[PDB]
Order: C-alpha cells, then structure tokens, then sequence
C-alpha cells in the first residue's frame, strides 16, 4: 500500500505493479487524479514564482563598509583624489581612508569603464554628476542608492555679494519658480537618461 | 521549430545511435569474455 | 495580460482527432 | 503552439521510431513488430499504463535513455504552450 | 519656542507625578535628553484645554541642545494651540490676510524662534525668514500592501464545464470501440479499467487495437498539458492591484468613491496641490475627506478607511520601517526642504545658518539620523 | 564671445523676468573654483571677492569656507556624497522547493 | 522551472514607444537613424532646441 501510494502521487516511477487488486483497488487508483493535478499546479506554480536585492549598503556608516574581511571578495571602492571627497571622509572615517587610498582613479571616465567592466565594485563621487553619469550609460547598469541616504547632503544655490539687496527677491523668485512647477520640463530634457529600470 | 529542437533532436540522436553501437559490440565483447 | 480557456479552436482539435480515430478504426473493420 | 515549420518534427518522430524498431530486430541475437512499437510510444510520454519491458535483458536496458530525450521533449513543449498563449 | 507635534520628530508624552519623565537609553546606551515642554492637554478642541506640562523629545531635540550650547540660548519649548501649520483663512472682513496658528503664533510676537519640519514655502517667505533645511526630502504616496494570496478559485475549468462530460463520453465511446474491434479481432469491465488507469497511471492492463492504442496515447498528454497550460496562464498575474506610480498615475486623475484619498489641512501640501490648477476636480473630492491630524489620518489609512495618504515622505518612510504593514508608493514629487522660522529682523540668521553647516558637516545629521529615523527594515 | 546656453543660464534667463536688467557672463582662467591659499582666494571665490562679479551662478557647490566670506540663495539642485553601485541580476536564492 | 523562465522572454528589443523612448535620446553607432533632408521633419527637429 505505502508504495503504491508513494509511486501514484507522481507520474515517474518505475516499480509500479498493482495486478492484486481485482476491483476493490481499480477505484482507488482514482486518486492518481488529485495527484496528477497537485503536481501540475506544484510544476506551474514553481514556475511562476521565480521571475525577479538592487540596494543594500544603506550608507557610508553600514559595516560592510568598514569591514571588508568579513566577505571574501575584497571591496574595491573609488574617489577622485585632491577632491573634496577625501576631506570629508577624512573628518568622519580615519580609519576608512588607510583602505581608501588602495584604488585611486585619475578620472571620471577611467570610474565609469571600470564599472562597466566590473573592476571596482561601488564608486563615489558628486551626487549630481554619478546621477547625470548613470542616467546617461548605456546599459543601465548603474544606478545610485535610493533617496535620502546621502552622507553630507547640499545644494548648489547661486552666489551673491554680502549685503547686496538682491538676495531678497531672487530667494522669492526661486521659491516661486520650484513652487509653480517650472523645473519639470528642465529636468525631462536636460538631464534625464533613462530614469526607469526594473 | 528551428534550429534549437533541431539541433537538440541531432545531438541526441547520434548520441543514441553510437550508444546502441558500441553497447552492441560490448556486450558481443562481454559475452565472448564470459563464455571464454 | 490575458488569460482565458480552451476555447472553440480546441474542440475542433479533439473533432479532428476523433474522426482520425474513427476513419483508423473503419479502415481496420474493412480490411 | 509549437512546430512552427511543421513539417519535419512529425516526420522525424516517425523515422526514429522506424529506426529504434529496426535496431530492435537487430538485437534478436520479445516480438519485432507487436512490442518495440508499443514501447516507442509509451516511452515518448510517461502517462502510459500498458508498459511491460521485461524481455529485454542488456541490451534494451540502454534503449531505455531515450526515455530522458522523450522526457525533455514533453518538459520543453509543455513550458511552450503554457508560455506561448 | 513653538513646536508642531510630529510623531518621527517629536515624541509627545505626559509627564509622571514626579512632575518629570522617565529616563531611558537607546539601543547604543546613550542617555536619551528630554525637556519638559508646555502645551494643551487635549489636542482636539471642543474641550476643557489645560497648560499642562507634557515631556517632549525626538529628533529635533537634539539639534535644538547644541545650537543652544553653542549659541548661549535658553530655550523654551511649546506646543502648538491649534495643530496646524498655519496658512491663510477668511474670516470677518475677508478682506484681512492675517496668518493662523504657528505662523501666526511666530508673528504676533509671542514665539521668537521655530525648530519645527515646515516646508518651505513662497508665500511663508515673504512674510517669514527661513534659514537652510535640516535635509531635503519630498513627499510620497502611502497605501496599504497586504499579503498576496492566491485568488484563482477555479478548481475544474474557466467555462463551458461540460468538457468533463465530453472526455467522459469519449472513454466511453473509445472503450466500447475497443470491446468492438476485440469481437471483430475484454468483455465486462477490462476495457473501461484500461482506458481509466491509461489516463490515472496505476498499471491496469489485433491491429485496430494497436492504432486504437496509438491515438488514445497521443490524446492522453492534450489533457494534462491543456491543463498545465492554464493553470500556468492564471498564475501569471499580480493579484494585487498595480501601486502607484506618482502623481501621473491615471487612476489618481479621476477622482472616485471606490478610491478615496486626501490631505490633512491647508498645510504646505495644499497650497503645493493648490498652485497646479489643472487639476480641478482634485479639489472637489480631496476636501470631502480632510482630517484633523496626521495621526488620526494614519490611523484611518490603517483602519482600511482611507486607500492613500498625501504627507512629506520623511515621515511615511520612517512609519513603512517601523510598522511592517504600510508601504510607499511613486518615486519622488515636489522634492522641497524643511527650515527655521524666524522674523527678519532677528540677527540669529549668520549664526544660526554657520552652527546648522558645521553640524551637518560634522557628520551630526547621520548620526541623528541613524539614531532616530533610520531603523530596521522590513 | 561665445554662444552660452545651458541649465544655469536657462535659470538665469528665467530670473530675467522678475530683474528685468542686462547680464554678462565672463570665464575665470585661473583655475574652476579656488580655495583659501595664502589667504587669497581664486575662481569665482576670488572673482566675487575683490567685487568683480555681483552676482555669480557656476553651480559652485557648497561649504563650510564660503558661507562666511559671501551670502546664497536657497539651492535648487540637489547634490551631496553618493555611492553608486552596479545593479544585480535576479536569482533564485530563496529557498526552492520549500515555502516560497 | 527554468525552461518556463527562459521562455517567458521577449527575444526581439523593445519597440520604439514614442518620441520620448530613452534609446532615442541618446544616439549611438549601434542604433543609427536620421532624418532625409531640410524639410518639415527637419524644421520640426530643428525648432523644440533641447
Ligand atoms: O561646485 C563645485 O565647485 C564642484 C566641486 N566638485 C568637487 C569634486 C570633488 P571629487 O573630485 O569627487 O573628489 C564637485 C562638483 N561641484
Ligand atoms: C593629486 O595631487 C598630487 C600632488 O601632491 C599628485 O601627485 C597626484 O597625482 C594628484 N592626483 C591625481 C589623481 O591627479
Ligand atoms: C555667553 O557666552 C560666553 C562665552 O563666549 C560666556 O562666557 C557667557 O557666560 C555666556 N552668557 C550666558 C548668559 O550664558
Ligand atoms: C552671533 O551673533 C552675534 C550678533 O548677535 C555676533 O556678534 C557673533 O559674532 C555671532 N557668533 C559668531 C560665532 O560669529
């Protein structure tokens, strides 16, 4: 019984030989019905469920950062030397730039086809211009982490003179401009290189 | 359909039939060494 | 973004199958 | 569905079966014509209950590996009909 | 100082009969400040309102402890009267454009500094000084994401259920055949068992038999794999509806009952809504479901009451991590920033501008931020 | 001269409507944006500190030397320290076979 | 499992959706497309300058 059972719950066994049963069994092999149907569906459902982890670092702070030995691939983070990256990091991460000054990069361009290769595993740079460089790369491999997770963020704004009686109304024009919704046809055709992935 | 089916229907095919060749002439071989 | 059944095209599939059948088997009888 | 071109798998399937029945007779040294046939096509697909191959000694036991070809066969054109519609 | 209660920013709480608060730590041991802060008992008005002393403390407590250390400042902290932000109202004599609660409150004197999330706005600048924000950060969706089941109740097929009937005719009418072609070359049952346990593999078992074998076999497989076909094609679907996309979602453009979502109040949100008038009928259905606070408002969305809800993401982000129910929908929109307010004429702005930079250079935000409003995910 | 357009002078063009005035762009040769060097600065630092540029727009970013010596506006474009790493591929490592 | 995977693919690239396909807004050599002469077309191109 136990083995009938066990090889009529699926199609694919071999040592199957029920000529004892004479009526009473003919019946009961009914249930290879049930069986054949809860493996299709078992089948479909496998195979529906597997069609798709983009982010996980989170910030500078995460431990993955700080401590490379704990995975054995060794992480090959990048900045632009004599930038303001390092005195950031400086002031914030000692121990993090000894590690840093490992892999050095003399350019932009040498970051993005290292990436495109896979040379370095993340890159660090300027918020604006890694989003205009992973917007405008082909493949649409490289992508920034989410929103709202940048170290030291700030802005760009625009320079005046100390005491110049101008800052009182271009503050307003900007709040009005960023408030009437003025900026969105900007930013469709002046930096924006895919923006959708999945 | 083209050439995936195609290809793996070829590629089983002479694999079975060099299979059945060379089992046949092993077990000739096999037979002959058993009945020595 | 469709589901839908076995729809009109597979009766006419088990049809064509049956009459294969039944002309193999009057085939037989008259042979 | 699935064959496309439809005009070579249905022939193909017809000649290995010709072919596997031929090599069949040839293992003479149970029937020719009233078993290899019937395990042709109980093989080609698992849902056949009038299966017996107890005649076969050695040598039918290494016919038995197109069983994995029959099998990726049925996997392959079930996942395209699921896929294609 | 006046301070709006904000549930990610400011943890309003009733005091022990000690006339203090408890001490607690955090998960890193530090010592939690609190500062006892002055404000209504009651938040909903229609009530006996009483200035009793709450313990209030979050995320801008902290910054507000520095700035005093290192700007010689002794502050006072209170509660909102209304609960509000405060924006324009009409009142008797219309034609009056005076401010209402903490905008209102700032200007008539009695407040001199606000350390508060408000977004800044135009209209809020040309009356009131801002300083730079804290961090920048827009506004999302928030809908409800519950766990997906399986929702294909169709046991036996879509329609036309008479296809059961139709292979059941079929056996018979193929066993019957067999039973003649046997005559014609197996008498009671052997035949229809057959053409069972053909079809439900359990091992039950001249010429017109064999191709009567042969088309059986090849009709056997169309079965399972018609079936295999469908139940593949109905578990190719999400059964939750699709999320929103932004605010070009189109369902979002066409206001329904089936689909209600709202703001809270005039706050910056209205007015941002308000500015984009293409959108008419948004308004004629957004102000039939306003609450009176965010909290009651969340608390609705969780209740299954209201589909969506309209705030600063800052907050959605931090309520999605800390409850496992809410989710956030869209990507950004209307990205702004939060700010001090402060009368034009306080010469606190140089100061206060420098202290803000240095501490967020200083790393201080990610700290806080790591401290209070970045927690475990789901 | 030279053909100027992009995103800042769109801005700048935009602002034109509320000024109302005449504007001229000029190019510091010595150097991008200059820092504090024997207490003399450079760039478009050094350019609006010795009152040759009333109002500048180079998408100078923002730190903790220039606020002191000149005032800004509220900022517009967002920037800041940002990791990018490369996007990876779906797999099958939740468990198969079991639940999910 | 897998072969439902594979097969569940779309094996041409994906049509051109419109003017705003993100392909088009950045030319390549791969994917090369252009206009025939001055006419309409190119005053149209011509006349939206971002
Ligand atoms: O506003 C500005 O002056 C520049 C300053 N740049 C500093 C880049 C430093 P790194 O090369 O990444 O170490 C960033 C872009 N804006
Ligand atoms: C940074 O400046 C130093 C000068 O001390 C120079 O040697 C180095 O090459 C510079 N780095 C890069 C990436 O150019
Ligand atoms: C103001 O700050 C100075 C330090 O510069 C300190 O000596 C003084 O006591 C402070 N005044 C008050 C009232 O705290
Ligand atoms: C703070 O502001 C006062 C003016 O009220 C000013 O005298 C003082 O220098 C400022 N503090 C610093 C550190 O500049």
């Amino acid at each position: 019984a136990i083995w009938l059972l066990w090889g009529l719950v699926f199609n694919n066994s071999v040592p199957v030989q029920n000529p004892k049963g004479t009526t009473s069994k003919i019946m009961v092999s009914v249930w290879a019905f049930f069986a054949v149907i809860f493996l299709a569906s078992y089948t479909a459902n496998l195979a529906a469920f597997m069609i798709q982890f983009v982010d996980q670092v989170t910030g500078l702070s995460d431990k993955k950062f700080q401590r490379p030995h704990d995975y054995s691939p060794p992480f090959r983070f990048g900045t632009v030397p004599n930038g303001s990256t390092e005195r950031n990091i400086r002031n914030n991460y000692p121990y993090m730039h000894q590690y840093m000054t490992k892999f050095n990069q003399k350019g932009v361009e040498d970051a993005l086809v290292s990436l495109k290769t896979g040379k370095l595993d993340a890159f660090i740079y300027d918020a604006a211009v890694l989003n205009y460089k992973a917007g405008r790369d082909e493949g649409c491999k490289l992508v920034t982490i989410g929103s709202g997770y940048i170290f030291a963020t700030t802005g760009y704004g625009i320079a005046l003179q100390k005491g110049s009686p101008w800052k009182r109304q271009i503050d307003l024009a900007l709040l009005q401009f960023v408030g009437d919704g003025e900026m969105e046809e900007l930013e469709t055709c002046w930096l924006t290189g895919i923006c959708h992935n999945e | 359909t083209f050439e995936n089916m195609a290809g793996v229907f070829m590629l089983v095919a002479g694999g079975i039939v060099a299979g059945i060749f060379l089992i046949f002439i092993e077990i000739a071989y096999k037979r002959h060494k058993d009945a020595r | 973004v469709m589901s839908s059944q076995l729809d009109i095209d597979n009766m006419a599939g088990v049809f064509y199958m049956l009459a294969a059948a039944m002309a193999l088997s009057l085939i037989t009888f008259i042979w | 569905f699935s064959a496309s071109v439809w005009v070579m798998m249905f022939v193909m399937l017809l000649i290995v079966s010709a072919i596997a029945v031929f090599v069949f007779e040839y293992f003479s040294p149970s029937f020719t014509i009233g078993k290899a046939i019937w395990l042709l096509w109980g093989l080609v697909f698992n849902n056949s209950v009038p299966v017996q191959n107890p005649k076969g000694t050695t040598s039918k036991i290494m016919v038995s590996v197109w069983a994995f070809f029959a099998v990726i066969f049925l996997a392959s054109y079930t996942a395209n009909l699921a896929a294609f519609m | 100082i006046v301070t709006i209660h904000q549930e990610p920013f400011v943890y309003v709480k009733p005091t022990l009969s000690d006339g203090t608060c408890k001490e607690e730590f955090t998960v890193n041991g530090d010592p939690v400040k609190k500062v006892i802060c002055t404000g209504p008992n009651d938040t909903s008005p229609g009530s006996p309102r009483h200035t009793v002393p709450q313990c209030c403390y979050g995320f801008c407590i902290d910054l507000l402890i520095k700035l005093a250390r290192t700007m010689n400042f002794t502050y006072e902290v209170h509660l909102v009267a209304d609960g509000k932000f405060g924006t324009q109202e009409r009142v008797n004599n219309s034609n009056k454009k005076e401010w209402n609660g903490m905008m209102g409150e700032l200007l008539s004197g009695q407040a001199d500094m606000i350390v508060a999330p408000l977004t800044i706005n135009n209209e809020r600048a040309q009356y009131i000084e801002f300083s730079k924000p804290f961090k920048y950060q827009g506004l999302t969706i928030l809908v409800k994401k519950e766990i997906p089941r399986s929702t294909l109740d169709s046991f036996m097929q879509p329609f036309q259920s008479t296809l059961w009937l139709l292979v059941g005719l079929s056996v018979h009418v193929v066993a019957v055949m067999l039973y003649l072609l046997d005559r014609f070359s197996l008498t009671l049952s052997s035949a229809m068992w057959f053409s069972w346990g053909v079809l439900l593999n359990s091992g039950i078992g001249s010429f017109s038999a064999r191709i009567l074998g042969m088309v059986w076999a090849g009709f056997a497989m169309i079965i399972v794999a018609s079936y295999t076909a469908n139940l593949a094609a109905f578990l190719v679907l999400d059964r939750p509806e699709e999320r929103i996309t932004g605010i070009n979602d189109p369902r979002l453009r066409n206001p329904s009952d089936k689909f209600i979502y709202a703001t809270v109040k005039q706050s910056s949100v209205d007015i941002y809504f308000r500015r984009q008038v293409c959108l008419s009928t948004m308004y004629r259905h957004m102000e039939k479901h306003n609450y009176e606070s965010a909290a009651e408002a969340i608390q609705a969305v969780r209740d299954n009451k209201l589909h969506a809800f309209i705030w600063d993401s800052a907050v959605l982000e931090f309520e999605a991590s800390q409850k496992c129910d809410l989710v956030t929908t869209g990507e950004l929109f209307f990205r702004s920033g939060f700010g001090i307010g402060m009368r034009k004429d306080s010469p606190w702005k140089q100061n206060v501008s420098l202290s803000i930079l240095k501490s967020h250079e200083n790393g201080f935000m990610e700290d806080l931020d790591k401290t209070w409003v970045r927690y475990q995910e789901c | 001269k030279k053909c100027c357009k992009g995103f800042c002078i769109d801005i700048l063009k935009k602002l034109s409507r509320t000024v109302k005035f005449t504007y001229d762009l000029y190019l510091v040769t010595n150097g991008k944006h200059g820092k504090k060097v024997n207490n003399v600065w450079n760039g478009m630092i050094g350019e609006v500190v010795y009152q040759r540029a009333v109002m500048a727009v180079g998408s100078l970013t923002i730190n903790e030397e220039r606020s002191e010596v000149v005032d800004f506006s509220v900022p517009f474009v967002e920037t800041g320290i940002s990791v990018m790493v490369s996007r990876s591929n779906g797999t099958v490592s939740p468990s198969a076979f079991l639940e999910p």
